């Protein structure tokens, strides 16, 4: 639901209101109804209520970085002039109620209304499309309440205690109602430990297996050792959900919502999040979280730490005066010392604060903020940067609680002024990369259900390690999760756990870990053999909804948006015009991603082993020399111009710990000899199309992981697939392929198998790796080609061939004005015929 | 001054002893004025009988367990607190529960004195083991609301007289909420939804009637200061 | 399944409708076509509503309730 | 009152329309005591005014 | 830097700025100069933010600029806690009238003040009343002197538009409780008591200036008349003989302000139009109505008319005869969506206005005026607002520091003038030299009791608030005080916009842009990407064609909606038609085929 | 144990327009809700009398000044809003305030008709110099709560009428306190003390009686059940 102002709704629905006014005889003609609406007569408000009912409206807030920026809501009239927005969607819209505006659009046609009511409804978009994690979940205030409600504190009024002489158990209640009655009298605190008999809350599975070996049913009473607040919280969850009994940190709430998403339909999730919102607001009101300087505690160890580090700063100054240091080195040493001082002050402040202090309670619960802000507010501001972006040796030892001095404030203003321009400039590079990604993969749509391919990629789930418990792989949640199995998974006894083609959800991964199987084979977009687009089974689970992708999904644009949205968090090239070229220092961020997607030769190139064999290594004044002798092969291979500045690759086995690559080591084909970035073209030449795609995906995901961004591998795979779709012809046999021309691999294989009159006389060709730009700069459609290339040449070539265009390019359809060939626009659904059944029609 | 429209009270049945009452339309702001008062009146005004102490013969200080029965003393106390008892005595009354031999002992096995009625004889109390027996005496007296177990620190005539919490009020759970409704072109009017779950000894309708009577009774004191002072009228 | 009564345009539940169509995209066109038929009938060869209509329910709501009621059939256009 | 005391870098004979890069619109140390570092419009003239 | 009575430094090392702008510590014998005062770096506006130490640079910037957007209220009120600059800035602005020469106030009135100087000269100061500023705000002045009073040279004798007693009064000081409340202040929203609406605390007067003129045309000169064609007497009842709305009449959107008619060209009536002329006896006339009307969503009372005409030798643009300007004034109260903010950069929008009985109230029964969420203070690093709250509470209720056993150790630095003060005693705290944390903490515990003799706020600045709705006391004390907040010029009344159908641009055929032109909202390429990602083909198609430059489809859809017909299907836009025609002109046999290899269609 | 003891209410004066009412004994936890309900009723729904519109001879709208008057019309209206009056008839009544020559015009210069009383004549309306002539006609009506100014077009009144905000509320400030009682040996029952201060129109006793009557009428709905 959303609140829609009366005056705005009236203008939006004017024609409908006029129709209804004429229908009800309040106006004798369209002109009279128009005059009535314009002059806002008393009666129009009675018809507006009838018209507005059940008519969804789209809400949007530019810029629209991801598809959830436009969402449909059911409008209801409200007084005043400000739109009322549901809090849970703020995160989706990136909106705060401090002056933001929002735009409203009205679907007109029946198809548009159905699309808004089904595809775009807010309650249907709980999960983010980038990683499938819930997005419309409790936040800020709602967390603080739920964190307060479920907290357990020792010594609370009426808390449980054991039996004693002349006294049975003193804190046991016969039902939640009795506990609430006791709380109303002040005898019991909502956060006190109690033992309560629950009969409608399902016991924890481990407790259920013991207490009820025949399975728990409603009405079965069990004694739970918990707090009244936790019982109250657990009543908000679905009835069948096991009792949790835990303090609801934001991470725990995210876990619970994720679990609900898998096991229950979306409607139950929406109702649960609404109930959580209500309870969180109610208990955040009464959590007592307030701010005053009495609550802003300053650690008593700040003085000692500051003088202790001032002594070392004075030592640095003394050594500089003696001539043992240079200016820049002295500045760097002082920066190191004061960073250490700030770190220790932050640790002391974190230790000092009580667990129930509002300032630190707001942070620790995950509701808002981070400990750096708390340290700045109370501990000390720390170091600040020059206009050039370099740290000033002398830090701001004061804290905003104490109040900065004049000079400290003046030097602090530099970074504040810089950030305003930095934030504005950060969006340009992100938009550039996002446009590139959208261009390369706009028309990648799911065209068929199953391609019936046996190929796939191997993904690792865990390492059984040295202990008796295997450790879950950290990358499992974005590599194996949400895939579809290509082959059966068998336990240590050969028993099949999950069938082929099943979705590897969280329960599936947990069961796989229960059997201790470490690696599996999953179908991937990279290995999909579908001629056009990709098939649903290879793509697998839809991140936004959790079900298998429907035929017609616009997966390519979704992947492009998901990859491009977090581009602002990556590090970038320096924005200053002066200075030397920035390639000397590795800016491993958006520049690295751009380098990877464009398939350009890395500026930090490192060689790879063309042949598997043992290594003989030599050193020179400034160059390395690495030779590989193939153990099972013949002639050796030599690399004799590797710069000695680059370090040799480190291997570092668990306990062997070889460290830097040594002579006599063994290297397999595709291994990297020098630290740096492997050349994608060399990898393609040595290993082939399969390994270069894996290499590209690994390299991109490495940067995105290191920079703190979480994106599922399939989104990157969708983009990487488009880069390696052509094969260059070196020599043609019994077919009309011109030499040196680029042909689609599908057409190349099709022609090679079509040449059958004399069997096969294959034309020789090999795959070519292209950047996303060049890949996007080609198409099979002449109407689309006429918008990029010389229109006269394209039209002439199409005319002489008399070839037709099938309207599949999406970008081509918008020129025609014909609806896009994705989602509801594909012919599979556009031509649906609807007829009532004979048994249902009999009632007529 | 006449009210804009007379509010109405509708009822819905949610279970055998649970109901939901809707009061609407109310003048803007009166929903919260009525809801909390009704809830507190329901939970603290209606008198009723409850068990205030139980004495088991088989235990002096080993409260953890009682021989001949698998239930803990805590479980016995909880089950007895779940007992629904009514009386017309207005004074403490002693009730004896004695059973022998293996098998389930329930509230129906009780032998109430004259004037005392047990409304849920089918409630399970305990499961007696072989060679086992149960013998307890309960003190039942009337009251209002919820009174935490009174500690008989001065008890010299007995040491095994366990005190227990007394749920006197026949109403067990009440929860209220306030929503907005629209009459004419105004949407400030309030609607009060109050859900009441009561014991078996009284229906929710009777509890609400008694609460309303008590509240009218109490505000009559304020009204009688000057009965002719103009109020909003219905 | 256990769930509170849906409110507004959430009735009938979305999952129950997806269980009665090939996909959400197919469901959109299915409901839109039925709503168009209902509106055309109300404008006066289409059958008209099959379920009891509300006071002023829109054609699309009637179509969705009919779909949920298993009162309609459709053939894939492919 | 604050409009009458503005110091505008943009205008004829000042700096070019398209050359107002992020470098000029910054707090130089010499601003101390003669130009306030805090007060400036939120519009596109941040630092330029 | 601390110094002795003689001026000599009392420290061995002092902080200094050197050649490169670098701040360092140097011996006491190396300094050459010092700043005259701590306020040297800040400007006039930044000098008016109390406790500026404790606010981050970004939030200080935001507060300084938001102080420039405050709208004058009907009755100004000086802040309880402020800075000494607010006085001087008020006088130097010039909006306050200052007596030039010492004398006696001979006569005082709302319109003018007459002063008799000691030397016998007489001065007359005319006050400007309800004058419209360049931005639509009211510049009303009012006198602050009584007849027979003596005024010294340079003394303020009349308050300006937004000053009280000759000092800046940009906003109102009101009671604030720092706590979340049912989520109505969630995400920087603000909750207000209905009192602020009933007592006109935040009400402001806004004046709009409409304009029109009659120009010479190729068919002749336009005319201003009351006889505009085809309007009922219900429409022009409030028009004067000249055809201009009478002063004092209230107007609402669509009402006529100035009746104007323009000559028309050839008529060439259709047969239907001729029949209508016949059946109503419409005698021929050659004028068309173009009367000025109140814009959409505007109303108020007419307060003035200014009319010019070249026949009176007034200068007018070439080819224009008469010009009329009308002033419409309205009294806007505070409403939902209006933007409020403090001086420290904390800003929000009123999400809810609660009845007075619903607001949390102090133990003595006083209901709080505003509630600010706790979660917005810490992470924004603008804790100076809490300092302002505490010091405002200390100022509202007087304080008295005991001196029976000597001055308290925390009161050593306080000047004697601050050892006591009555209720409502305004205080000053300069930006870089003001109340310290220890002094404020000590003062918080020295406040005077209330009417009943009980202290509402404890030594920590917190109080035990009651719940207005439930009636139960809140479980923990809540920070309470007085904050100075001001009404920004971002009112929702002039930001709401809507459009179903309206004017269209001739150059590109698309809807116009902006609220003034009654334009539509933009639908950028990113929105198209989002719609494609949803798979909502039909919605995107209708957005790009029906709701855009497609005249035939637009008219068809409007007709279908008004007549109740189901929306007709779109297809074959004009651009594709002309492209196909050009392709044919190039001898390229283009044709459209249905299905996977079927026949042509249309 | 069950106690049949009944609650009772006793009042005590603090000033002319302020009083304190003590109700005891109450069931534990029952005091705060009753006090809050009484406070809400008193602050929201107590009938009163207020001004609805004014007419000044020399003005047509409130955005102007009257010759010889120090205050402009808006200041005069804001000052008049502080006037508290008591009326006897539901239908509107008219009052006249006319003065000439120099001097301070206060609410005591208003001449009310039969059945209308002004309870604060010392309030300052305006101040006139030697050239000041003031003529005002005020309309008074009965009502409850806050009623925003009615537009002239809605009421059909002619130009020159200046509608003003109406505040029908005699109550000024209400609070409550709760304590324990020495009831027999139960000793946990509640004692409620509600402190009421009203504008000079009516005494606190009448306001409390009106609130009690409203609450009795509203709880009669619940009492209706058998
Ligand atoms: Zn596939």
């Amino acid at each position: 639901q959303c609140g829609l102002p009366k005056l705005m709704a009236l203008e939006l629905f004017k024609p409908f209101v006029m129709k209804r006014l004429v229908d009800l005889n309040h106006a004798q003609n369209i002109k009279s109804a128009k005059r009535m609406v314009e002059r806002q007569r008393p009666q129009v408000w009675d018809v507006l209520e009838e018209v507005i009912a059940e008519h969804p409206v789209l809400l949007n807030r530019a810029p629209t970085l991801h598809r959830l920026g436009i969402q449909a809501f059911e409008p209801q009239l409200v007084e005043g002039k400000a739109i009322q927005l549901h809090p849970l969607v703020c995160e989706a819209f990136n909106a705060d109620f401090d002056g933001d505006q929002m735009a409203v659009h009205l679907p007109l046609s029946a198809e548009a209304q159905a699309e808004a009511r089904i595809l775009m409804l807010s309650s249907n978009n709980i999960l983010s499309p980038a990683s499938g994690k819930p997005l419309a979940m409790p936040r800020l205030d709602m967390v603080t309440g739920l964190y307060y409600l479920t907290t357990l504190v020792e010594g609370a009024t009426g808390e449980y205690q054991a039996a004693t002489k002349d006294a049975p158990e003193q804190g046991v209640y016969s039902s939640p109602a009795e506990a609430i009655m006791a709380m109303d009298r002040g005898a019991l605190s909502v956060r006190a430990k109690i033992k309560v008999r629950l009969t409608e809350l399902r016991p924890p599975t481990d407790l259920e297996a013991q207490l009820f070996e025949n399975g728990w049913k409603p009405g079965d009473a069990w004694t739970a050792e918990t707090t009244l607040g936790r019982v109250m919280f657990n009543e908000l969850l679905p009835k069948s959900y096991p009792f949790v009994n835990e303090q609801m940190h934001k991470k725990v709430q995210a876990r619970i919502i994720n679990d609900l998403a898998e096991r229950f339909p979306m409607i139950v999730v929406a109702q649960t999040v609404d109930k959580l919102k209500d309870a969180g607001f109610y208990w955040a009101t009464r959590s007592g979280v307030t701010v005053s300087m009495a609550d802003v505690l300053v650690p008593p160890q700040k003085q000692e730490i500051l003088e202790r580090h001032e002594a070392e700063a004075d030592a640095i100054e003394r050594k500089y005066q003696r001539g043992a240091l240079n200016h820049t080195e002295r500045n760097e040493s002082l920066v190191k010392i004061w960073q250490d001082a700030t770190e220790e002050v932050g640790k002391a402040l974190e230790e000092f604060y009580p667990a129930d202090n509002p300032i630190i309670t707001i942070v620790k619960s995950g509701a808002t903020g981070n400990l750096t802000q708390t340290r700045t507010l109370a501990g000390m501001k720390g170091l600040v940067t020059n206009p050039k972006g370099e740290f000033i040796p002398r830090p701001i030892k004061s804290s905003f609680r104490e109040g900065l001095t004049v000079l400290e404030y003046f030097i602090n203003t530099h970074g504040a002024r810089k950030g305003l321009a930095d934030t504005a400039l950060r969006t340009a590079d992100s938009g550039y990369l996002t446009r590139r990604l959208v261009d390369v993969s706009q028309d990648v749509i799911v065209r068929e259900h199953d391609c019936e391919t046996e190929r796939g990629i191997n993904v690792t789930l865990a390492e059984r390690g040295p202990d008796g418990t295997l450790i879950r792989d950290a990358h499992v949640e974005t590599s194996a999760f949400a895939r579809t199995l290509a082959t059966d998974a068998v336990d240590a006894n050969g028993n099949v756990i999950i069938e082929r083609g099943h979705d590897l959800g969280d329960p599936a991964i947990d069961a796989l870990l229960a059997a201790g199987i470490t690696t599996v084979k999953v179908r991937s977009v990279l290995t999909c053999t579908s001629a056009t687009g990709v098939c649903a089974m290879c793509y697998g689970r839809s991140m936004a909804t959790g079900k298998l992708v429907d035929i017609g999904e616009a997966v390519g644009i979704v992947a492009a948006q998901s990859i491009g949205e977090p581009g602002t968090q990556l590090t970038m090239r320096t924005f200053h015009q002066g200075g030397v070229t920035g390639g000397a220092d590795i800016v491993g961020g958006l520049p690295r991603v751009q380098e990877l997607f464009e398939a350009r030769v890395p500026r930090n190139k490192a060689p790879i082993a063309d042949v598997a064999g043992r290594v003989r290594l030599e050193e020179s004044d400034k160059f390395f020399k690495i030779t590989i002798v193939p153990d099972d092969g013949g002639e050796e291979v030599v690399y004799d111009k590797l710069s000695k500045r680059q370090r040799l690759r480190v291997i570092t086995h668990e306990d062997g710990t070889e460290g830097v690559l040594s002579d006599g080591d063994h290297v397999e084909v595709g291994d990297q000899l020098m630290e740096g970035a492997a050349d994608p073209h060399e990898v393609l030449r040595v290993q082939g199309p399969r390994e270069v795609q894996i290499h590209l995906v690994k390299e991109v995901q490495e940067v995105y992981r290191a920079q703190g961004v979480s994106i599922h591998d399939k989104h990157i795979e969708v983009i990487v697939r488009q880069m390696l779709r052509r094969v260059t012809i070196i020599d043609s046999g019994s077919t009309e392929f011109l030499p040196g021309s680029l042909t689609e691999r599908a057409e190349f294989e099709a022609e090679n198998r079509r040449v059958v009159a004399e069997g096969g006389e294959p034309a020789a060709g090999r795959p070519v790796l292209m950047g996303i730009t060049k890949a996007s700069l080609a198409t099979d459609s002449w109407l689309s080609a006429a918008s990029f290339q010389e229109t006269t040449r394209v039209l002439t070539d199409a005319a002489i061939n008399c070839r037709s265009d099938k309207l599949n390019g999406l970008k081509e359809n918008v020129i025609i004005g014909k609806l896009i060939p994705a989602g509801t626009g594909i012919s599979r659904y556009r031509n649906i015929q609807v007829q009532p059944t004979e048994e249902a029609r009999a009632a007529a | 001054m006449l009210i804009s429209q007379r509010p109405t009270l509708s009822e819905e049945t949610v279970a055998e002893n649970r109901s939901r009452f809707v009061i609407e339309p109310l003048e803007p702001g009166f929903g919260y004025t009525l809801g909390n008062s009704l809830r507190r009146t329901l939970l603290s005004s209606i008198p009723g009988a409850a068990v205030t102490s139980i004495r088991i013969d088989g235990v002096l200080h080993e409260f953890t367990t009682v021989p001949g029965v698998k239930e803990d003393v805590t479980d016995i106390i909880l089950n007895l607190k779940g007992l629904v008892v009514s009386s017309d005595d207005d004074e403490p009354v002693t009730m004896y529960l004695r059973k022998q031999g293996p098998g389930v002992v329930t509230a129906g096995d009780i032998v109430p004195p004259a004037g005392v009625t047990v409304h849920n004889p089918d409630m399970h109390i305990a499961t007696l083991n072989d060679k086992g027996k149960l013998e307890v005496e309960l003190v039942v007296e009337r009251g209002r609301g919820y009174v935490p177990a009174v500690q008989n620190k001065a008890s010299g005539a007995e040491i095994g007289r366990i005190p227990v919490d007394s749920i006197y009020s026949p109403v067990l759970k009440v929860t209220y909420k306030v929503e907005a409704t629209r009459v004419e072109q105004r949407t400030d009017f309030d609607k009060l939804i109050i859900d009441v779950e009561t014991k078996n000894s009284i229906s929710p309708r009777d509890a609400l009637a008694s609460a309303g009577g008590t509240l009218v009774e109490l505000f009559g004191l304020a009204r009688e200061l000057n009965a002719d002072s103009e109020h909003i009228e219905i | 399944s256990a769930y509170d009564t849906p409110l507004g345009i959430t009735n009938p539940p979305i999952d129950e409708l997806l269980s009665r169509a090939s996909s959400k995209y197919a469901l959109v066109i299915y409901a839109a076509k039925r709503a168009r038929q209902i509106n055309d009938y109300y404008n006066q060869e289409y059958v008209g509503p099959l379920v009891e209509p509300g006071l002023q329910e829109k054609p699309l709501s009637i179509a969705l309730r009919e779909i949920h009621g298993d009162l309609l059939e459709h053939t894939e256009g492919e | 009152l604050t409009h009458k005391r503005r110091l505008s870098a943009l205008g004829p004979g000042g700096l070019s329309r398209e050359r107002a890069g992020l470098e000029v619109r910054d707090v130089h140390p010499s601003h101390y005591g003669r130009m306030c570092p805090i007060e400036t419009p939120e519009g596109p003239n941040i630092g330029l005014i | 830097s601390p110094t002795d009575e003689n001026g000599r430094f009392t420290e061995d090392r002092v902080m200094v700025r050197k050649k490169g702008g670098e701040v360092e510590f140097v011996s006491a014998d190396q300094v050459d100069y010092m700043d005259v005062s701590p306020r040297q770096m800040v400007s006039v506006a930044t000098a008016m933010i109390p406790f500026l130490e404790h606010d981050d640079a970004n939030r200080a910037l935001m507060g300084a600029n938001m102080q420039r957007q405050a709208v004058p209220l009907v009755r100004s009120e000086a802040p309880l806690v402020g800075t000494g600059m607010e006085l001087r800035a008020a006088i130097d602005a010039g909006d306050v009238v200052v007596a030039d020469k010492t004398g006696v106030i001979e006569e005082v009135s709302a319109d003018y003040i007459t002063v008799m100087a000691d030397d016998g000269t007489r001065q007359s100061y005319r006050l400007r009343k309800f004058a419209r500023s360049n931005h639509g705000t009211c510049a009303n002045q009012r006198p602050i002197v009584d007849a027979g009073q003596r005024v010294e040279a340079g003394q303020v004798i009349a308050d300006g538009p937004c000053t009280q007693n000759g000092e800046m009064a940009l906003g109102k000081n009101l009671l604030v409780a720092i706590m979340p409340w049912e989520g109505h202040n969630y995400e920087d929203a603000i909750i207000l008591s209905n009192r602020l609406v009933e007592e006109d605390v935040l009400t402001s007067i806004h004046i709009e200036e409409h304009e029109i003129d009659a120009r010479d045309t190729k068919l002749g000169a336009e005319e201003i008349t009351r006889d505009i064609p085809n309007v009922s007497d219900e429409v022009l009842a409030d028009l004067d003989e000249r055809g201009i709305v009478r002063i004092g009449a209230e107007v609402r959107d669509g009402d006529i302000l100035v009746g104007k008619v323009t000559p028309k060209g050839e008529t060439e009536l259709t047969p239907e139009e001729r029949l209508l002329r016949a059946i109503f006896g419409e005698k021929a006339r050659e004028v068309r109505d173009t009367s000025l009307k109140v814009p959409h969503g505007e109303s108020g009372k007419v307060i003035g008319i200014r009319v010019f005409s070249r026949e009176d030798d007034d200068e007018l643009p070439a080819g224009v005869n008469e010009l009329v300007r009308v002033y419409v004034a309205q009294k806007r109260k505070i409403s939902d969506g209006d933007k409020l903010a403090g001086r420290h950069g904390n800003k929000g929008v009123i999400g809810k206005i609660l009845p007075v009985e619903d607001m949390p109230f102090l133990p003595d029964g006083t209901p709080v005026d505003i509630i600010l969420n706790t979660h917005g203070v810490p992470r924004r690093m603008n804790i100076g607002q809490i300092l302002e709250t505490h010091l405002g509470w200390v100022a509202k209720a007087g304080w008295n520091i005991d001196v029976a056993a000597g001055v308290p150790d925390w009161a050593s630095k306080l000047p004697e003038e601050l050892y006591s003060a009555p209720a409502d005693s305004t205080v000053a705290t300069p930006v870089f030299d003001g109340a310290q944390e220890g002094e404020l903490a000590g003062l918080l515990g020295s406040t005077l009791p209330n009417r009943d003799g009980e202290v509402m706020v404890d030594a920590d600045g917190k109080s035990t608030l009651f719940d207005g709705r439930s009636g139960e006391p809140f479980p923990y004390p809540v920070t309470v005080g007085y904050m100075y907040i001001l009404k920004l010029h971002h009112l929702v009344d002039d930001k709401i916009h809507a459009r179903s159908t309206g004017p269209y641009s001739m150059i590109t055929q698309q809807p116009l842009g902006g609220k003034a032109q009654f334009g539509g909202q933009r639908f950028g390429e990113m929105e198209c990407w989002a719609m494609q990602a949803y798979g909502a083909a039909y919605t995107l198609q209708e957005l790009l064609t029906i709701k855009s430059d497609d005249t035939v489809g637009r008219v068809k859809v409007y007709e279908a909606i008004v007549k109740g017909e189901n929306i007709p299907e779109p297809g074959i836009p004009e651009s594709f038609k002309v492209l196909l025609k050009e392709l044919q002109s190039l001898c390229l046999n283009v044709e459209v085929l249905s299905s996977d290899g079927a026949a042509i269609e249309m």
